[PDB]
């Protein structure tokens, strides 16, 4: 069930860049 | 475009520990603590190879940062007070040298100093107090485990406020620090250890909040990780697209990124909830409506609303999600009614 992600992980991913915030941030 | 001197010895250990005693002595070097911290991390860590230190990583990096180095091939020392003509407060700080007793010394190596410097990092951006404090509790539980035993001379106050006036004053020791505790990690060394474990903890000081807060503002489900509907909203977008190019500016550091606050990067200093107030909101409304609740993040009383809607938001999507999921499982279009029945009977 939908929940916001509590384990750190992403934004974790996110703020490194292991992740590019747009794959999640994406206005179209 | 400040521009670091190091030098070279034949006698490393001797220049280390008139070191280390000027420290303890507590001087209050300017230019070449640069130098100096250059010279343990060099002895500690990159084993007197100038060579494998200025090929190594942490190099490199400065040197594309800004700081650029030049060597001073200087063999014949005994003495501190000789390396440092640079005139400046040189004869107030050689006042201080002079002042020094020669006769006693503590056994302690450059290894111990820089794993005594990393205990402060975690807590260091917060507040000299809570750091000090932190530091001594975790010389208290690396004695409880047995990992190292400290001078007990370092655990005074005044040693510990000056190494922190040290620590928060200057960037390269920290920078160096860190980039031991995290990039190059190998040996067998318990200092190297300390070092990796306090840099280890001090992960995303002073971001902590803000992670937490775009950890709400995320949103798990079925298909992956999305950014939660309600931050899409209209009202928001500009919030949400200041975020994240904030957000962009910080992650283009790399590796460094959780170590932001501490080195204060170029975009760290654009990433406080404060600057976010209605994400915040959001977030706690979202946090709130889960059950759980967010740390340090007190809300405006023009949000109050926000977030106390944003909560309603949030449980309706909960309990839409549950008839959605009835859908998938298995079962007879009554047996599905009475269930959702038997939802709203619960939820009131």
């Amino acid at each position: 069930m939908p929940g916001p992600e509590l384990s750190g992980w992403i934004s974790e991913q996110l703020m490194t860049g292991r992740i590019p915030v747009s794959d999640i941030f994406c206005d179209i | 475009q400040r521009v670091i001197p190091v030098y070279q010895v034949n006698n490393l250990e001797e220049i280390c520990q008139l070191i280390i005693q000027a420290f303890e002595a507590g001087v209050d070097f300017q230019e070449s603590a640069d130098s100096f911290l250059l010279m343990l991390c060099l002895h500690h860590a990159y084993q007197g190879d100038y060579k494998l230190f200025l090929e190594s990583g942490a190099v490199k990096y400065l040197e594309g940062h800004g700081f650029r180095f030049e060597v001073k091939k200087r063999d014949g020392v005994k003495r501190l007070e000789e390396l440092l003509p640079a005139v400046s407060s040189g004869k107030n700080i050689k006042r201080t040298l002079a002042a020094m007793p020669e006769e006693e010394t503590t056994e302690a190596n450059a290894g111990q100093f820089l794993s005594f410097a990393s205990l402060f990092l975690p807590k260091l951006v917060v507040g000299e107090k809570a750091c000090l404090e932190k530091v001594q509790r975790q010389i208290q539980v690396h004695a409880e485990q047995g990992l190292i035993q400290y001078p007990t001379a370092w655990q005074s106050v005044g040693h510990m406020m000056v190494i922190f006036r040290l620590m928060r004053t200057n960037f390269l020791i920290k920078f160096l620090l860190i980039h031991q505790g995290m990039h190059m990690v190998a040996g067998h060394d318990a200092n190297d250890a300390v070092i990796s474990n306090s840099v280890a903890q001090a992960r995303f000081s002073g971001l902590l909040i803000v992670k937490t807060v775009l950890d709400h503002i995320l949103q798990k489900t079925e298909r992956g990780v999305r950014l939660h509907p309600l931050a899409r909203t209209a009202k928001v977008k500009n919030e949400v697209n200041s975020f994240k190019a904030a957000l962009s500016s910080l992650a283009k550091h790399g590796e460094y990124a959780p170590f932001a606050r501490l080195l204060n990067l170029s975009g760290v200093n654009n990433l406080e909830h404060g600057l976010f107030p209605q994400l915040s909101a959001i977030a706690l409304g979202v946090a709130t409506a889960h059950g759980s609740t967010l740390a340090g993040v007190n809300v405006g009383e023009q949000y109050q609303q926000l977030r106390e809607a944003a909560t309603e938001a949030e449980k309706q999507l909960q309990q839409y999600a549950e008839s959605r999921e009835l859908d998938h499982l298995g079962l007879d279009d009554q047996e599905k009614k009475i269930l959702m029945n038997f939802h709203q009977k619960k939820n009131e």
